[PDB]
Parts: C-alpha cells; sequence; structure tokens
RNA sequence: GCUUGAGUCUCGUAGAGGGGGGUAGAAUUCCAGGUGUAGCGGUGAAAUGCGUAGAGAUCUGGAGGAAUACCGGUGGCGAAGGCGGCCCCCUGGACGAAGACUGACGCUCAGGUGCGAAAGCGUGGGGAGCAAACAGGAUUAGAUACCCUGGUAGUCCACGCCGUAAACGAUGUCGACUUGGAGGUUGUGCCCUUGAGGCGUGGCUUCCGGAGCUAACGCGUUAAGUCGACCGCCUGGGGAGUACGGCCGCAAGGUUAAAACUCAAAUGAAUUGACGGGGGCCCGCACAAGCGGUGGAGCAUGUGGUUUAAUUCGAUGCAACG
C-alpha cells in the first residue's frame, strides 16, 4: 500500500547482534530480521556471513513493496556493517544515499563500567 | 558521516567515512569515566616524538 | 620447524595406473600389509565396474570427488574467536579425509570381507548416501551455520 | 635620608579565574501517538530480566534531569583544593609595556583566622543515567565478590555543617645566586620586518642533560646544585596514628597524642638469579595434524598394603615402580 521507490535502509550495527530494519522514507516500518532469527547465538551474532542472512530475509519481507533506494544509517559497531549494504545492492536495490545518524556521547548519560576483568 | 557516494558503486569505500566517527570518539566509551586516566596516558606520545 | 615440508614419492596401481587410488592402499593399510591389500582394491573395483558408467578409474575417483569436503575445521585464538572456523584444505588432504572415513565405514559393516563391505560402501558414494558422506553433512553444517569468520 | 627591594598608579595582554542570573544543541531516558513483528537483552557461554497485554528497532510529538561529543593539548588559569558548551551581569588574580611616585612601608610565622576534592550529616527541592545498599541469575567446591539483569540511598541543586585524601612536583614558603639543549605557551622592541619569517628581551611551562649533589634512582638554573631567613616536622619497627584525657563536631569522627608490653630488625635504592595464568621474541612429537596404544579383559613382571617365623634389602614425582 506504500509504495514509494525510495526507503532508508536503516542498520543498527550493533557490537552484541546485528539489526537489519527497512523503514519508510518517512520513517514508516516495512520489514526486519536479525541475527536470532538468522540463527546465531553469541558472538557469532556479529560477523559478516551472518548479517547477510538477516539482510537477505529482510529482502523477501520488503522487495513486493517496491523499494530500491538506499539511504544507509550505519549505527554503533558491528562486524558486518557492509555486508548488509553490499547484499541489499547486490539483490534489486541501488546506493543513494549514506547517510549518518549514530548516537555520539557528549555524555549526556553515565556509561556504566560493565565488565571490569 | 553524511558524506555519500556520487554515482551507484560498491568501489566507493564507507570506511572512508569512518573518518570523523569511531575515531577516539565510539568504542572505547561503555566504561565510567575518570580523570585521571585518560589525561596521564598522553606523555608517553611525546618521549616517542623527539627520540 | 625450519624450512617447510616435502613431499614424499608414492608409486600408483600397476595395474590401472591412478596415484589417487594407490594412496587407498595407503588409507587401508593396517599391519603393514600391502600384499594382502593389493587383493581387495580390485575385489572392489570390479562390483563397482559392473554397476556402474564412467571409466573403472572413474567408479572411485570422481564418485569419491563429490563426498570429499572443501572444508576442515580447527580453531585459534586469531581472528578473536573462540570457536571452529572453515578452512579450505589442498585438494590432495580432501581426498585423505573421505578415504579415511570410508575405510571406518567398511569395519563398521559385517557383511562379509572387507572386500564385500568397502565395496557396497564405496558404490553408494555416487548414490551420496551412507554415513561416509554424512560425516561432511556436519562439518559444512557446523561451519555455515554457525560461521564465525573465515 | 637614598632606590635598585617592595608597593601603587598608568596603558594594555590573554585565559575552563570566581559567584549569581540567563541560555543552546546533541545524547540518554520516560510519557503519548503511529508503523511494523516474534523476538529482544546479555555473555566467555548462559540464565535472571524484558516480549504478542505488540516489545526491540524506526518515525513523530511532548516532558525532564544531568552532562557538555568535537574542541583539547605536560594547552591555559587559580595559593592549594581545584576549574570545561555558550552568553550576560557583578567581580578576583596574573602578566607585559612605558614612565611616574612612595621611600625598606619587607620575609616568614608558634598561637589565631581564612580557603578545603570526594564521601558524609541536617533542612527543603529534584530525580535522566549510573550506582553503595539490596534482590535474583551465573561462576566456584564455597561466592555475602569479580561477571550479568535490575535497582534504593546517593550522585544533581539551594542553604548550613564536617574538615579528611599516596590533599602528590610524595619536593614548606620567600628571596639570592650557578653550565647548557630542545619543546609549549604568552607579551613586547627591533630587521631590505623585503620569508609562512630574522635578531633581541621578559612572564609563565614541560621534556632532556653538564658540573655538583645523593646511598642510588635521579634531581639538574622552577634543584635534591650553591646560599641565606623563619617556621613545621622526624628521632627503630610493631604496639598505634590507636588508647586515655582535653579540644572541636549534630554525628561519623576529626584534632592533640601516648605508655606499657614485644621483636632484632623493620626499611630504602640498586645487582644477580629466579619466577610472572607480564611483555616482546625463539625452539623441542610440546601441541595441532595423523597413526597406534594403555586404562576395559586374561596372563607375565615389579612394587605398595596386609599377612606370615621371614615375605632379605635398597630404590619413591618425572629423574622408584620388567
Amino acid at each position: 500500500r506504500k509504495q514509494v521507490s525510495d526507503g532508508v535502509a536503516h542498520i543498527h550495527a550493533s557490537f552484541n547482534n546485528t539489526i537489519v530494519t527497512i523503514t519508510d522514507r518517512q520513517g514508516n516500518a516495512l520489514g526486519w530480521a536479525t541475527a536470532g532469527g538468522s540463527g546465531f547465538r553469541g558472538s557469532r551474532k556479529s560477523t559478516p556471513f551472518a548479517a547477510q542472512v538477516a539482510a537477505e530475509r529482510c529482502a523477501d519481507a520488503v522487495k513486493e513493496y517496491g523499494i530500491k533506494n538506499l539511504e544507509v544509517m550505519v549505527k554503533g559497531p558491528g562486524p558486518g556493517r557492509e555486508s548488509t549494504i553490499r547484499a541489499l545492492n547486490a539483490a534489486g536495490f541501488r546506493i543513494t544515499n549514506i547517510t549518518d545518524v549514530t548516537p555520539i556521547p557528549h555524555n549526556g548519560c553515565r556509561p556504566p563500567k560493565k565488565r571490569r576483568v | 558521516i553524511k558524506v555519500r557516494e556520487n554515482e551507484p558503486f560498491d568501489v566507493a569505500l564507507r570506511r572512508f567515512k569512518r573518518s570523523c566517527e569511531k575515531a577516539g570518539v565510539l568504542a572505547e566509551v561503555r566504561r565510567r569515566e575518570f580523570y585521571e586516566k585518560p589525561t596521564t596516558e598522553r606523555k608517553r606520545a611525546k618521549a616517542s616524538a623527539v627520540k | 620447524r625450519r624450512r617447510v615440508i616435502g613431499q614424499r614419492k608414492i608409486l600408483p596401481d600397476p595395474k590401472f595406473g591412478s596415484e589417487l587410488l594407490a594412496k587407498f592402499v595407503n588409507i587401508l593399510m593396517v599391519d603393514g600389509k600391502k600384499s594382502t591389500a593389493e587383493s581387495i582394491v580390485y575385489s572392489a573395483l570390479e562390483t563397482l565396474a559392473q554397476r556402474s558408467g564412467k571409466s573403472e578409474l572413474e567408479a572411485f575417483e570422481v564418485a569419491l570427488e563429490n563426498v570429499r569436503p572443501t572444508v576442515e575445521v580447527k580453531s585459534r585464538r586469531v581472528g578473536g574467536s573462540t570457536y571452529q572456523v572453515p578452512v579450505e584444505v589442498r585438494p590432495v588432504r580432501r581426498n585423505a579425509l573421505a578415504m579415511r572415513w570410508i575405510v571406518e565405514a567398511a569395519r563398521k559393516r559385517g557383511d562379509k570381507s572387507m572386500a564385500l563391505r568397502l565395496a557396497n560402501e564405496l558404490s553408494d558414494a555416487a548414490e551420496n548416501k551412507g554415513t561416509a558422506v554424512k560425516k561432511r553433512e556436519d562439518v559444512h553444517r557446523m561451519a555455515e551455520a554457525n560461521k564465525a569468520f573465515a
């Protein structure tokens, strides 16, 4: 029912996971997939191969809308951050825009200590 | 960054664009901040440069 | 070690000639008995030869060059993996793995004579069934399902 | 009396100086609404936890608190503690540059007064994130921890209070002097300023090093050098920076501060070796990679234990155990 030829390909390059979500141009979600559906655990979640697995699942769930332009929103570290880009393109999308919205500390929150070992 | 390719390719590289962000900017903030610690280590690099 | 390993000459089959067929004698050497080995080889060859087309060299050769792996998994802490990472092996070690597995597979048969055992097993190598094949289907299953660099 | 000490005045210089008041954007969070769907989150693996009551992600709107990415640097400023977006207002200190006055008015300081990070305590606000505490989960044999998921106080603000910190350049303060190198920063005079620059002269500031000093490490013109002035302190370690008392504090305790007893050292710096689940490097069937064993079974053979009048004696981690 949406169909506008363009949409942001949002990618959340999590350092612990990788989510891939294709949103509308107007920020209205259309599809998503992740490492957990790919069938991974651990830090294996976060690899180039695994990112393909999700980037491509997601493609079957958004292609029938007719989207084929990208506005890449690389967000966070997390390997496999460009597997996804390349994957999309290499599957009936086209690149247009590489954009950054990424949270940047100004230390508006206080970071935890995490694992100190 | 919001730098972008000018013609549509995967030849054009986006790990260029990790020039200004994630460059002391991320991938080391997830730890608590102490005023002593980043101040101290800087003084290691100027014995380096002169020597 | 200093330098890298050398190669060591091995003689091919005399009656039909295939290095690879002779590397199958090597794999079937237990007790050191090459003599009692040279029996079984032809013994399994004929079984193959009747039932199957191609050459008699490609009753073994081809049939095996599709149930040999192309990935072996070891592991090391280099890459930042604690996990078993795929390794595309040299084509010669491809063989060695399968040949070995096929031979374990005919001492798991009590189907009388290491001829008739190992024979019917290799006939099912072209038919792509038999627990010899399924070892590949466990390695490559792990590696591609749980890829962690390469 | 004199001016070169000190000090003021003058004219400027730069700066996260301070305090109060304004204010911005990013980010995180929550709340609201939309979209969208079966997982999210976490880890070394996991589980607790959070998901179809529709989360996570994504967008849109709103609210709030705290902190200011970059800047940003042994960079700068402050007596020290210490101080980071941005602006305003009130205001402090330093410095430099001319001259000019004052006329030793100074230095330091027991007592005393003042400033004092953080935590903490009282009263009222405020509450995002993190997080003592606290509760699960995990690890371990245990685990009141490290580790994960949460989360209260607290952190934040106003006001008062306590006054401690390996309060650190571990160097009292001030002054006076004594080889130098390279760098930082910040003024100023001068040079076809005919260079983005060249020579001077100061202020503050780092790294290196000569002499010298020191036990050495090093310190090295901003000294631990060479001097002085005054003060503070120390006088074996443990006992013990505790007790007892006094003093201060709302309290916590701070502040002052022992003695008995007890030991023959305690301690510093450096050398050598050794070790390090330190680092860098490099090897060996050390491992990986393979192939075969042993331990299962019986027997041979040695030993231990036990028994026997004696089970001759020695060997005991590898490096005793055909």
